[PDB]
């Protein structure tokens, strides 16, 4: 599931630079998905959950932002 | 963590 994250992550990332937006849209919110799914079945320490959270905001920032700006 | 849970079901929903 963690490597999931990362790498529906990375892939999503790679796209809003890229310049596609549907496919980063629709991987922003599957790799964000995964990030918190772990942290509420794995909570190790809060540096962890610190990390993911902050990484949460930003991506899902970014998806809203796409969806808005694609649709508008 | 009560934000961005709520922000992923937000954006995720049908």
């Amino acid at each position: 599931n963690l490597q999931k994250a990362i790498d529906l992550a990375s892939k999503a990332a790679q796209e809003d630079k890229a310049g596609n937006y549907e496919e980063a849209l629709q991987l922003y919110q599957h790799a964000v998905q995964y990030f918190l799914h772990v942290v509420k079945y794995e909570a190790q320490g809060d540096k962890a959950k610190q990390s993911i959270r902050a990484k949460c905001t930003e991506y899902l920032d970014r998806a809203e932002k796409l969806k808005e700006y694609l649709k508008n | 963590d009560e934000e961005i849970e709520r922000q992923l079901k937000a954006l995720g929903v049908d």
